[PDB]
Protein backbone atom coordinates (compact mmCIF):
# COMPACT_ATOMS: atom_id res chain seq x y z
CA UNK A 1 0.00 0.00 0.00
CA UNK A 2 1.06 3.58 -0.67
CA UNK A 3 -0.33 6.70 0.95
CA UNK A 4 -2.26 9.06 -1.36
CA UNK A 5 -0.55 12.27 -2.48
CA UNK A 6 -3.01 14.33 -0.43
CA UNK A 7 -2.39 14.19 3.32
CA UNK A 8 -5.75 15.30 4.76
CA UNK A 9 -5.39 13.09 7.83
CA UNK A 10 -7.70 15.14 10.02
CA UNK A 11 -4.82 17.37 11.10
CA UNK A 12 -2.43 14.56 12.03
CA UNK A 13 1.14 14.93 10.71
CA UNK A 14 2.95 11.75 9.68
CA UNK A 15 5.67 13.48 7.66
CA UNK A 16 8.43 12.40 10.04
CA UNK A 17 7.56 8.70 9.63
CA UNK A 18 6.39 8.40 6.01
CA UNK A 19 8.95 7.84 3.23
CA UNK A 20 10.93 10.83 1.98
CA UNK A 21 11.30 10.65 -1.83
CA UNK A 22 14.17 13.15 -1.79
CA UNK A 23 16.67 10.67 -0.35
CA UNK A 24 17.86 7.78 -2.54
CA UNK A 25 16.90 5.20 0.04
CA UNK A 26 13.19 5.55 0.76
CA UNK A 27 13.71 5.46 4.53
CA UNK A 28 11.84 8.06 6.55
CA UNK A 29 13.34 10.73 8.80
CA UNK A 30 13.26 8.62 11.96
CA UNK A 31 14.54 5.57 10.09
CA UNK A 32 17.49 7.62 8.83
CA UNK A 33 18.11 8.86 12.37
CA UNK A 34 18.19 5.30 13.71
CA UNK A 35 20.45 4.07 10.92
CA UNK A 36 22.92 6.90 11.55
CA UNK A 37 22.78 6.33 15.32
CA UNK A 38 23.67 2.63 14.92
CA UNK A 39 27.26 1.89 13.88
CA UNK A 40 27.44 -1.37 11.91
CA UNK A 41 30.45 -3.33 10.67
CA UNK A 42 31.37 -5.65 7.80
CA UNK A 43 28.73 -4.69 5.26
CA UNK A 44 30.10 -7.51 3.11
CA UNK A 45 29.49 -5.78 -0.24
CA UNK A 46 32.65 -7.26 -1.76
CA UNK A 47 35.17 -5.58 0.54
CA UNK B 1 26.51 -11.68 -13.76
CA UNK B 2 27.89 -9.89 -10.72
CA UNK B 3 25.77 -9.63 -7.57
CA UNK B 4 26.23 -8.45 -4.00
CA UNK B 5 26.42 -12.04 -2.77
CA UNK B 6 28.93 -12.86 -5.50
CA UNK B 7 29.32 -14.02 -9.07
CA UNK B 8 26.30 -15.80 -10.58
CA UNK B 9 27.12 -18.04 -13.54
CA UNK B 10 24.74 -20.03 -15.71
CA UNK B 11 21.75 -17.78 -14.99
CA UNK B 12 20.38 -14.95 -17.13
CA UNK B 13 19.57 -11.56 -15.61
CA UNK B 14 16.12 -10.21 -16.49
CA UNK B 15 14.75 -6.73 -15.90
CA UNK B 16 11.40 -8.10 -14.83
CA UNK B 17 10.61 -8.69 -11.17
CA UNK B 18 8.65 -11.65 -9.81
CA UNK B 19 8.10 -13.39 -6.49
CA UNK B 20 11.20 -14.88 -4.89
CA UNK B 21 11.63 -18.57 -5.74
CA UNK B 22 15.23 -19.44 -4.83
CA UNK B 23 16.85 -16.75 -2.64
CA UNK B 24 20.46 -15.78 -3.30
CA UNK B 25 21.16 -12.62 -1.30
CA UNK B 26 20.81 -8.85 -1.34
CA UNK B 27 17.31 -9.17 -2.79
CA UNK B 28 18.28 -11.35 -5.77
CA UNK B 29 16.26 -14.50 -6.42
CA UNK B 30 16.61 -17.17 -9.09
CA UNK B 31 13.87 -19.21 -10.74
CA UNK B 32 13.36 -21.60 -13.64
CA UNK B 33 11.28 -20.08 -16.45
CA UNK B 34 10.98 -19.79 -20.22
CA UNK B 35 13.57 -22.27 -24.31
CA UNK B 36 13.43 -22.88 -20.57
C1 LIG C 1 3.67 18.27 8.54
O1 LIG C 1 5.09 17.88 8.84
C2 LIG C 1 5.96 18.88 9.49
C3 LIG C 1 5.83 18.76 10.98
O2 LIG C 1 6.34 19.94 11.54
C4 LIG C 1 5.71 20.34 9.10
O3 LIG C 1 6.31 20.56 7.82
C5 LIG C 1 7.66 21.05 7.95
O4 LIG C 1 8.19 20.99 9.35
C6 LIG C 1 9.58 21.47 9.43
C7 LIG C 1 9.98 21.53 10.87
O5 LIG C 1 11.19 20.84 11.05
C8 LIG C 1 9.78 22.87 8.81
O6 LIG C 1 11.18 23.09 8.63
C9 LIG C 1 11.54 24.44 9.00
O7 LIG C 1 10.81 25.40 8.24
C10 LIG C 1 11.33 26.74 8.38
C11 LIG C 1 10.29 27.71 7.86
O8 LIG C 1 10.06 27.42 6.48
C12 LIG C 1 12.66 26.83 7.62
O9 LIG C 1 13.52 27.77 8.25
C13 LIG C 1 13.35 25.45 7.55
O10 LIG C 1 12.95 24.78 6.36
C14 LIG C 1 14.06 24.74 5.44
O11 LIG C 1 15.06 23.86 5.92
C15 LIG C 1 16.19 23.66 5.06
C16 LIG C 1 16.93 24.98 4.92
O12 LIG C 1 17.47 25.32 6.20
C17 LIG C 1 15.73 23.08 3.71
O13 LIG C 1 15.26 21.75 3.89
C18 LIG C 1 14.62 23.95 3.08
O14 LIG C 1 15.17 25.12 2.48
C19 LIG C 1 13.50 24.29 4.07
O15 LIG C 1 12.74 25.33 3.45
C20 LIG C 1 13.06 24.60 8.79
O16 LIG C 1 13.67 23.34 8.57
C21 LIG C 1 9.11 23.04 7.48
O17 LIG C 1 9.05 24.46 7.18
C22 LIG C 1 7.73 22.49 7.43
N1 LIG C 1 7.26 22.51 6.01
C23 LIG C 1 5.85 22.30 5.69
C24 LIG C 1 5.38 22.33 4.24
O18 LIG C 1 5.07 22.12 6.57
C25 LIG C 1 4.25 20.66 9.03
O19 LIG C 1 3.65 20.57 10.35
C26 LIG C 1 3.56 19.73 8.11
N2 LIG C 1 4.28 19.81 6.80
C27 LIG C 1 3.71 19.22 5.59
C28 LIG C 1 4.46 19.31 4.26
O20 LIG C 1 2.65 18.68 5.65
C1 LIG D 1 17.35 -3.84 -17.88
O1 LIG D 1 17.49 -2.38 -17.57
C2 LIG D 1 18.64 -1.78 -18.27
C3 LIG D 1 18.60 -0.32 -17.98
O2 LIG D 1 17.63 0.26 -18.81
C4 LIG D 1 18.51 -1.97 -19.78
O3 LIG D 1 19.61 -1.35 -20.47
C5 LIG D 1 18.46 -3.42 -20.13
O4 LIG D 1 18.20 -3.56 -21.56
C6 LIG D 1 17.35 -4.07 -19.39
N1 LIG D 1 17.44 -5.54 -19.64
C7 LIG D 1 16.98 -6.08 -20.93
C8 LIG D 1 17.07 -7.59 -21.22
O5 LIG D 1 16.53 -5.34 -21.75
Amino acid sequence: YKTPPIKDFGGFNFSQILPDPSKPSKRSFIEDLLFNKVTLADAGFIK
Amino acid sequence: FQTRAGCLIGAEHVNNSYECDIPIGAGICASYQTSQ
